[PDB]
């Protein structure tokens, strides 16, 4: 009679094999790269190839069906995510032809080539080409390395560049929707939810406020680079004009600390570096670890250390074989506690552990969530909630706290304020430029924009907003924009840009919340409890509802707001208002040193 | 009981039932070999659509969690009649 039951009897069986097969197939790469031998290269690959295969036969029966007769609101959803078509549909006459686009052009962008005129003398491998280009103080040198890593390695991808886009737009109209625009517009999508839904067209005015009120403080923080280089460097910089490519220190530009040297903040003040008596004291390794624990105790729950400290290594290969440590906590499966990583005495890392073991404890609570719908609200949120406390906890006050810091320190606030400009200038570093990549990328599916423009509309849109512009005019030959994140690696970056806005908004909202008073850029939630109850409101609701719900409740509202951010840093504003009350904030994208 | 149960390549004897009829009768035992049906369409032997096979094995491993982990269980049922107390637990000291 009720179709309902045919729908329950699936769910059930598709999740028990599912997760069987997820610790399974999981395990294969986490054992591959502890254990790199081509014996476990079968193992891996077959694993996953098996895998797919068996998932298709389940969803393509699973999505058989519709949000059809299910009055569950809650079942509804876990529905409507198995439901997506994806490849399901496409064909694989079509599916080739991309096959070789992408393994292509992974390989042939790490082999950076580099011209080196006049052949320098007897040459052995070194210097290395990431090396280069990083410690070039000279002006040839840096340009040497900077040409070559642009005009040598874009030409490579110029041709596979086109072939992808010409399969973006023919694949569309084989999988029943329009552009491939929607679908990442569509990620934070919420559907048949009265008075709480939420809409793609939303975000557009949202976005644009958030821009516009940081670009006041990013513009201080371009022109404050400029004034201080120019008395270092005033023949490659223009005071009239944007800045050379080549100062940038790599393609990238997210790091301006390489010279830092020469931009010191304060260099009245010797350098801030006390760690060193703690580096002697010959503390354990894996104390770091339960640094982060201890701290996560204080909001009572109870204490993880039996069962779960044995699956690692510290500090040691373990033997002649080679074991890659890029940091990659995952937990396997089933309540399965595994981390990889280098663990070693370093500030930087200090807070870097706490990130790295703080992503399981939001994986523990939300791990109780059937397969479809078990993990994190939103992308950004995983990193955001690690990041906060592990910077809380690496503040030199509670250095005072945990005994860390000098017990002769007298409370200083420079040393406070150009912390926090690194923090600031490496996170506002690459918003503007991940802003042109999103915002060009959907008017291109839209059709509009021929092909002719794919390299003028590049460089239009990130000189009206970043100001980057070629010292040498390149033609069509030339080959710059191919380097864009999207293409040159495929890694999704929505990951990124919008943690941001969130990092600041799970700060404000445990601060807030726990009764917070005196600085803002400074919040103490070690020795509270009320923030961990509040905490566990979301950390195990899981994605069983929409991301609206859980806004609502821990701050109470459901758009994103970017006012509280100039508070944030108030003492810091002051002092970049008070060096250039002389010089103009900005900066003139039409002028060129060519013309 | 994990130190015991539990096998490194898997312990797949151990098998649940997960799809029935209806709820059980109190004390009442289901090994009855029969595969669940929905609509009664699909036959013995061609299960594609809505037939599946109920028992799933719980599939031990010593790197499960602690909830993942075999747990033997003993239950005791106390039963008094109209029979003479055949079942007791009786302590005597030493005489003088
Ligand atoms: C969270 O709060 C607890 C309870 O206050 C802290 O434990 C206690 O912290 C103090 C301060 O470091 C430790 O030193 C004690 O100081 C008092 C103050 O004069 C002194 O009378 C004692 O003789 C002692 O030296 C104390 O040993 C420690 N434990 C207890 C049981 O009091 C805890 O440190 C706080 N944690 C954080 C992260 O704030
Ligand atoms: C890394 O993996 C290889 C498998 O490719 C391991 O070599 C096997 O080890 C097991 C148990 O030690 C033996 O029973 C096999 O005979 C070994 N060879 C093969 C081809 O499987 C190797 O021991 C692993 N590394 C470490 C440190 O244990
Ligand atoms: C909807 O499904 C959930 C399962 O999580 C259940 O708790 C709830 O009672 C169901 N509600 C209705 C109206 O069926
Ligand atoms: C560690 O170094 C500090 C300063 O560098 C000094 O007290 C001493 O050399 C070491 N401290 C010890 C051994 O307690
Ligand atoms: C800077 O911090 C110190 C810390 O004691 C204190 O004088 C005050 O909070 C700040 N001083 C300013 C902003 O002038
Ligand atoms: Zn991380």
């Amino acid at each position: 009679s009720t179709t309902e039951e045919q729908a329950k009897t699936f769910l059930e069986k598709f999740n028990h094999e599912a997760e069987d097969l997820s610790y399974q197939s999981s395990l294969a790469s986490w054992n591959y790269n502890t254990n790199i031998t081509d014996e476990n290269v079968q193992k891996m690959n077959e694993a996953r190839a098996k895998w797919s295969a068996f998932y298709e036969e389940q969803s393509r029966m699973a999505k058989t069906y519709s949000l059809e007769e299910i009055q569950n609101l809650t079942l509804k959803r876990q529905l409507k995510a198995l439901q997506q078509s994806g490849t399901s549909v496409l064909s694989a006459e079509k599916s080739k032809r991309l096959n070789t686009i992408l393994n292509t052009m992974s390989t042939i962008y790490s082999t950076g080539k580099v011209l080196d005129p006049n052949t320098q003398e007897c040459l052995a491998l070194e210097p290395g080409l990431d090396d280069i280009m990083e410690n070039s103080r000279d002006y040839n040198r840096r340009l040497w390395a900077w040409e070559g890593w642009r005009a040598e390695v874009g030409k490579q991808l110029r041709p596979l560049y086109e072939e992808y886009v010409v399969l973006e737009n023919e694949m569309a109209r084989a999988n029943n929707y329009e552009d491939y625009g929607d679908y990442w517009r569509g990620d934070y999508e919420v559907t048949e939810a009265g008075d709480y839904d939420y809409s793609r067209d939303q975000l557009m005015k949202d976005v644009e406020n958030t821009f516009a009120e940081i670009k006041p403080l990013y513009e201080q923080l371009h022109a404050y680079v400029r004034a201080k280089l120019m008395d270092t460097y005033p023949s490659y910089i223009s005071p009239t004009g944007c800045l050379p490519a080549h100062l940038l220190g790599d393609m990238w530009g997210r790091f301006w600390t390489n010279l830092y040297s020469l931009t010191v903040p304060f260099k009245h003040k010797p350098s801030i570096d006390v760690t060193e008596k703690m580096k002697n004291q010959s503390w354990d390794a894996e104390r770091i670890f339960k640094e982060a624990e201890k701290f996560f105790v204080s909001i009572s729950l109870p204490h993880m250390t039996q069962g779960f400290w044995d699956n690692s290594m510290l500090t040691e290969p373990g033997d002649g074989r080679k074991v890659v440590c890029h940091p990659t906590a995952w937990d396997l499966g089933k309540g399965d506690f595994r981390i990889k990583m280098c663990t070693k005495v370093t500030m930087d890392d200090f807070l870097t552990a706490h990130h790295e073991m703080g992503h399981i404890q939001y994986d523990m609570a939300y791990a109780a969530q059937p397969y479809l719908l078990r993990d994190g609200a939103n992308e950004g949120f995983h990193e955001a909630v690690g990041e906060i406390m592990s910077l809380s906890a690496a503040t030199p006050h509670y250095l005072k706290a945990l005994g860390l810091l000098e017990p002769d320190f007298y409370e200083d606030n420079e040393t406070e304020i150009n912390f926090l400009l690194k923090q600031a200038l490496t996170i506002v570093g690459t918003l503007p430029f991940t802003y042109m990549l999103e915002k060009w990328r959907w008017m291109v599916f839209k059709g509009e924009i021929p092909k002719e423009q794919w390299m003028e509309k590049w460089w239009e849109m990130k000189r009206e907003i970043v100001g980057v512009v070629e010292p040498l005019p390149h033609d069509e030959t030339y080959c710059d924009p191919a380097c864009l994140f999207h293409v040159a690696e495929d890694y999704s970056f929505i990951r990124y840009y919008t943690r941001t806005i969130y990092q600041f908004q799970f700060h404000e909202a445990l601060c807030k919340t726990a009764n917070h008073e005196g600085a803002l850029f400074k919040c103490d939630i070690s020795n509270s409890t009320e923030a961990g109850q509040r905490l566990l409101q979301m950390l195990s609701l899981g994605k069983s509802e929409p991301w609206t719900l859980a806004l609502e409740s821990i701050v109470g509202i459901k758009t994103m707001d970017v006012k509280p951010l100039l508070n944030y840093f108030e003492p810091l504003f002051t002092w970049l208002k008070e060096q250039n009350r002389n010089s103009f904030v900005g900066w003139s994208t039409e002028w060129t040193p060519y013309s | 009981s994990n130190k015991l149960d539990s096998k490194v390549s898997g312990n797949y004897n151990y098998l649940y039932r997960l799809f029935r009829k209806s709820n059980l009768k109190p004390f009442e035992r289901d090994i009855s070999t029969e595969i669940y049906q929905a609509g009664n369409k699909p036959c013995n032997g061609v299960a594609g659509f809505n037939c599946y096979f109920p028992l799933r094995s719980y599939s031990f491993r010593p790197t499960y969690g602690v909830g993942h982990q075999p747990y033997r269980v003993v239950v005791l049922s106390f039963e008094l009649l109209h029979a003479p107390a055949t079942v007791c637990g009786k302590k005597s000291t030493n005489l003088v």
